[PDB]
């Protein structure tokens, strides 16, 4: 039984959202790569390096033309031709332009890659850009989160393996089972929020009796996702909020790393 | 003469380029080079200094936590807070925790690959294997039946055709040694590992609100709430929970990753003898448990020309003659000022010329402790250690060496550490003492907790005038942290990062000095120049972070 | 000759009392009684029928989810409601996973302290212990190293002087059988068979709501919302962590549960010639895949005489001969009406007087089919199968068989299955079925959703006049499992349940035919009057629920 | 070193509590009874039976006396003097009263002993009242639920370990980290009830979103409890609301048993 080929690239990336299949259990990173998928290139794993790894992605490119999922993790540097971002002696952009012209599916797993996230912020020292912005001619899934719950990518490519398209999207092509909600449209302390029951400092008493986090600038109410519901790390009980932490809205660009922690969100 | 290019090195963190210039089979010249970079320096510039953490926290997620903690640290610093006992204990458990994930994954994920072949694998009798284990390990999952299911695991991927990850590696080369017993062994535990460091990362989350890039602290402690009689807070079964995570990682720190640790250097032991990348030494205390940032439950120091028995402690993050030293230099590095910089005027100004040999070459810079090359990490941290006499760590590197001697009739002397294998060695010991640390300090926390302390948080105030100065010290998963942070008018004028992967992974220095990679890699035999493994065995070692060395 | 009791009998669910008469060294006559009620039929009486399932499903927690569903079954049935076949596939994926995790609990934490002795397996030797089992398991736990760790902690436990609910256990008694080595392999996996039975209950509980008591049923469907793009609601996502938790069960059931089967026969042969209950058994189909309440994947019918070659095949729960058969008798029970009743025109009125050899002496009803005595649950469900020629389960017993033909060198026949071993191999062979039933109703759900039906639930209407009889039928754990509902103007007017514990555990019946457990213990051979081992053995081989027996 | 000793008696109960134990992950069952307790008495989970059990609560009643932690569950019938539970020819009540005697603390665990629960519901057929009813001059601590997520208990018996006292209770004597707020005061589908969108039917368009379960007769607005937090199972996700089902009031006594599934709840 042959199992479908993945192609995974990382451009200006800090590793987390690779990091972030180490933590899945449905599926457990070894059953991922043994068993639901063949992971044709990823640098962080693979046994091979140097000319022997770039032959195996030209090798994939050619025998899988048609049929891999692309998946892309970091931002795109345009500024200066390319250079903030070398691999092989070439810029970084033409090996994805390459890759993704083979592709049946492209994913921007992460919020630098869907839209520029942290490396993009401040003055954007190397010209970040999102992997839709590098590839005006595709349609890019997005997966944003700094990183995503890795069930939010592995549950997208689940779908296109077992019934052979993408899972339903929304108007920035955020799959709509994890994205399809502001956070504060479904969040445990709206009540609080509902009642002028608000934390004004960590340690107090409100915060300490598990109150709304609002007037600490949390930006559930300007954030997709599904943080409150399914959460993080399978042990149940476990995001930022439910921790005693505002979410800082790392989902949603002109949100999270654009405003302060402790910025108060616009309420609609 | 050949010159080769290994680009990229993969098993890393991130974008890494390495050279070599080959004499008659032998290594004689090496370069080092990063060649991404995001300037998350001048990112985080012009802010709020409570919002550092969120942002610079991203400089990586392979050792997420540790810059997120080194920041709060560094605007502590420069504010004159002193952090509270509870907020301490839980950073220290985070920290922890976090560690021993990350030289799990390192140890089975990022290096077993170098050591260890696959193909030879298949060939291996599961009966014999789980044989040899007999009287050197104690561990539950060694039965030949295990290995059995392993086995078929390879056999049935290998003839899929899909090899994926596994696919072009080194299979059969002259420098591969281990047994097929051994290789099936080896990779039977690559598999178990992948269950561990998940129970790492699971207390890690309980505490920090997900994993990775936490979401607990703040400038003045965290945003935990103690409350053990409170409904939604970090209450009785919360801290039950995060200890029931903490009980599952010894038995396969113990019986698994510190054997198999023994059992590579058995069967490698010219790895002994190359691989030196410094002559001096640093690491940080880490782990306060006062009420003042200090009480370290493990030990810093700075050796120098490797003499364990004249080494210069470190016991303060706010050590004058630890600041007053720390230098970066960008002569090889693609920046415009080159002369060496303190980190608080420090600039990061690109300037990318393409590679030169003799010019610039990465997006790395040089950093010097009082203008010398120095190495950072586990080995720094194990020999300071021993050189403080810390019975622990003597006692752990005696339990390697023991079963070293069992496997080969010798034993080990500190000489013999100052190599490839001995920079494993020290991470290996580093994630044996982990596991002290985390039980030490959950049980200060229950304990304090009881005595009526629940406090968690101290709030800054920021003056809206004046300039001042601060640094945050960590000892990181691959060695010292530092983060440089000037607040001027209220908002951050200055961010510089040092990072450990910078002092090992860095370029040529103001003088032309070698660092430790570099200089490492000299003397390196390289059978076979197209496929040059013996290069990225000692590179590996180091645990290479291109993100955190460049950020 | 003397007269003993056994009361309270433990390792069961609920309340029961044993009574024998031993005479020569055998039981001569034995007495069962249910010594706890409760009135679940009179406190659900009055609602509407929609609440019922709800209340209840309190007649049991040990066979949680079981009374639930007959229960909308039989609101179902009375009102002419189709189930949608998506809301069947959910009913039987937590039916088969909820029962997966009660045999395996049945056979170690119930049963298996009658069979193993825990002071012999402190005598083991580990590797003795590991080698009996090389080509008759692959289990990847059964190392010398796994063992050694359980035998460490079973010393420590009798070293503390506390050995709680190990207290004063049968050790040492006559007719315990095992050498060390299979004592300390049993439990070594009465241990590892808590970590399987949890994984069992991660497939309910992600359907269900939680477990024990699940809340995911409603008369007319299921209450999970299907819809594979929705935000909080049952999508793949949660799909794909149901199947990672089914995928966990089948290696423990395989190659530790069913393996252990065959070694406690192989010790305890002359318990395959003792423990016959009765010589009629019965089952109902169970597992409907169709639109219409039907199509069953595992197969029902009535056994009569002992006779497999001309038994009565149910496919039905319609069938009107299954339906008119069954009625109740409270001669011997404390209830007013004795006469026997169909259920529909049950009645269970209160009238304790105390006990009385050959009067009333117990809460449980004794239920007849036709007349007769029948015995109900995993070996009526065995030699229904068998006698249906369903090749996996004839092939599932050989298997058990070719491991005690291995071990003894003698073989086992239908005859000898009509026994107290029997009965658990019946059991064992369930518990492997279902596995099959798991992969199956998962594969059908995802492929159902896939061509575009997400629909599971059917809005009832209810007549406010009229009166209307529904049955709903289960093959519980334990048996066949029916409720009775009438409907009278809009509300219950009668409620029975008849339970599998009350066909094997009823008293003395209107014309004082024996039932199942007190025919079982005639001929028991009993050591020691004082500790009759060998009574509590042939009882808990039909997994007593008191709860469920008596409501 | 010597763990501390546990009674536990069932009277009018299903055994649900019992098996809530087997679900448990901090600790597991087999940790509780080797490493945090000793289970002196456990009629589930005995070697010995009949005379030898008997024999051993006898023993532990006298040698733990003033120190042991006396746990009933299900509901103890009165009618008819006591005859409706009976062990080892003696009414239930009989034995709860002289294990209580020597009890450092006593804990009613689940709904049927901290209030009388389904069994005393309806006409009550057989007089079943709570463990409090039967021990007046006794504080009784009641962890309801049917069953409660089983760190109801073993949390408040860690208390009591740890700490050398129960934790803080409120005025029903339940302990406050699991039962000191409404569901409907920390439900996750607040929002959807605050903007009026109500599932109708399952299966509705609205019910396959995850709106608010009110309209179908959730009784979150008048049930205190951890099961919108805490939920049940430690898988992350899983509670009847986010299962699809309303909560039926389960905890509360005059909500759960007595008012019908879709019977809604008096709102504040
Ligand atoms: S989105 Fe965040 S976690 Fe993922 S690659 Fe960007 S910085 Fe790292
Ligand atoms: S402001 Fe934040 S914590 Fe408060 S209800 Fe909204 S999302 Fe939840
Ligand atoms: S509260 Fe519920 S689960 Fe516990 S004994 Fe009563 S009926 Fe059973
Ligand atoms: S009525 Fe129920 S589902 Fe709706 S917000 Fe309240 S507790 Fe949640
Ligand atoms: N450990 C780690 Fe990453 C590096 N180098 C940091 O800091
Ligand atoms: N299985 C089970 Fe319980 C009994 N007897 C029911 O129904
Ligand atoms: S900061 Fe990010 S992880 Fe979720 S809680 Fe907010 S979107
Ligand atoms: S029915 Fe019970 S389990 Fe919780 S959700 Fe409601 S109190
Ligand atoms: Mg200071
Ligand atoms: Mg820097
Ligand atoms: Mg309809
Ligand atoms: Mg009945
Ligand atoms: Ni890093
Ligand atoms: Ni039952």
């Amino acid at each position: 039984p042959q199992r479908p080929p993945v192609i995974w690239i990382g451009a200006q990336e800090c590793t987390g959202c690779t990091e972030s299949l180490l933590r899945a259990t449905h599926p457990t990173v070894e059953n991922l790569v043994l068993e639901t998928i063949s992971l044709e290139y990823h640098e962080v794993l693979s046994a091979a390096f140097g000319h022997q790894v770039e032959e195996n992605k030209h090798n994939a490119l050619e025998k899988y033309k048609g049929q891999y999922v692309l998946v892309v993790d970091g931002s795109i540097p345009l500024k200066d031709n390319g250079i903030y971002c070398m691999v092989a002696g070439e810029p970084i952009v033409d090996h994805i332009r390459k890759a993704a012209e083979g592709a049946a599916a492209i994913i921007a797993i992460g919020s630098c890659s869907a839209w520029g996230g942290v490396a993009a912020a401040g003055v954007n020292p190397t010209g970040a850009v999102s992997l839709q912005e590098v590839l005006p001619g595709k349609t890019v899934i997005n997966i944003p989160g700094c990183p995503p719950n890795p069930h939010n990518f592995l549950a997208t490519v689940a779908h296109i393996i077992t019934y052979g398209k993408p899972p339903k999207l929304d108007d920035k092509n955020r799959p709509t089972f994890a994205y399809g909600r502001l956070i504060h449209e479904h969040c445990e302390r709206r009540p609080h929020f509902d009642a002028g029951r608000f934390a004004k400092e960590f340690g107090d008493e409100g915060h300490r009796e598990g109150w709304c986090l609002c007037h600490l600038g949390c930006k559930g109410p300007e954030t997709y996702g599904n943080c409150s519901t399914l959460q993080f790390c399978d042990v149940g009980g476990v995001w930022p909020v439910a921790i005693g932490h505002p979410c800082y809205g790392c989902n949603e660009e002109g949100i999270g790393f654009h405003k302060g922690i402790h910025q108060l969100a616009n309420v609609e | 003469s050949q010159r080769i290019t290994i680009d990229p090195v993969t098993r890393i963190e991130g974008h890494l380029r390495i050279d070599c210039e080959i004499e008659n089979g032998v290594v004689s010249k090496a370069w080092a080079s990063g060649t991404m970079w995001r300037g998350m320096e001048e990112i985080v510039k012009n802010r709020d200094p409570r919002d550092a953490w969120m942002i610079v926290q991203r400089i990586c997620g392979v050792c997420t936590t540790t810059h997120a903690l080194s920041s709060v640290r560094a605007a502590e610093s420069a504010l004159n807070i002193d952090v509270p006992v509870n907020a301490q204990y839980i950073r220290n458990i985070i920290l922890a925790a976090h560690t021993t994930h990350d030289h799990i994954v390192h140890f089975y994920q990022l290096s077993a690959l170098d050591w260890v072949d696959i193909t030879s694998a298949l060939q291996a009798d599961p009966t014999k294997a789980s044989e040899m284990l007999k009287g050197v390990s104690t561990w539950h999952l060694n039965s030949p039946e295990e290995f059995t299911k392993v086995q078929n695991k390879i056999k049935d991927l290998v003839a899929s055709g899909q090899l994926g990850i596994f696919a072009n590696g080194y299979w059969g080369h002259p420098a591969m040694k281990l047994p097929p017993e051994v290789n099936l062994i080896a990779v039977a535990h690559y598999l178990q590992a992948l269950e561990s460091q998940r129970d790492a990362n699971r207390v890690v989350a309980l505490l920090g609100g997900k994993t990775p890039h936490i979401q607990n602290l703040a400038v003045g402690g965290v945003a935990n709430p103690i409350n053990l009689d409170g409904l939604g807070v970090l209450n009785l079964e919360r801290l039950m929970y995060i200890k029931s995570f903490i009980d599952k990682l010894s038995d396969f720190v113990e019986q698994v990753y510190k054997v198999d640790t023994a059992v590579i250097a058995a069967f490698y032991p010219e790895w002994l003898t190359r691989g030196k990348g410094a002559v001096n030494y640093l690491s940080v205390p880490e782990f306060p448990t006062d009420s003042k940032n200090g009480s370290f439950l493990f030990p810093g120091g700075y050796i120098e020309n490797a003499d364990l028995s004249s080494y210069r402690p470190i016991t303060s993050h706010s050590d004058e003659y630890l600041i007053k030293g720390i230098q970066e230099s960008a002569k090889h590095s693609w920046y415009k000022d080159e002369a060496p910089q303190a980190p608080w005027e420090g600039t990061t100004i690109p300037a990318y010329d393409g590679w030169s040999d003799d010019g610039k070459y990465s997006w790395v810079k040089s950093p010097t402790f009082y203008g010398k090359t120095v190495e950072v990490g586990p080995l720094a941290n194990m020999l300071v250690k021993l050189a403080a006499g810390r019975e622990s760590t003597q006692n752990k590197l005696n339990e390697i060496v023991a079963i070293y001697q069992k496997l080969t009739g010798n034993t080990l002397e500190v000489a013999q550490l100052h190599s490839t294998l001995g920079r494993i060695i020290g991470r290996t010991v580093h994630s044996s003492e982990l596991q002290d640390i985390l039980q030490n300090q959950y049980s200060a926390l229950i304990t304090n907790i009881g005595k009526g302390d629940h406090t968690t948080f101290v709030k800054p105030n920021i003056p809206a005038t004046g300039e001042f100065k601060g640094v945050g010290f960590l000892e990181a998963p691959r060695g010292m942290l530092s983060h440089w942070m000037v607040i001027k008018d209220g908002i951050i004028s200055n961010y510089q990062a040092v990072v450990p992967s910078t002092w090992n992974s860095g370029p040529r220095n103001f003088n032309d000095d070698v660092g430790p990679y570099e200089q490492s890699l000299v003397g390196t035999p390289v059978a076979d120049p197209n496929k040059p493994l013996e290069v990225v065995r000692t590179i590996h070692s180091f645990d290479p972070c291109m993100a955190c060395a460049v950020h």
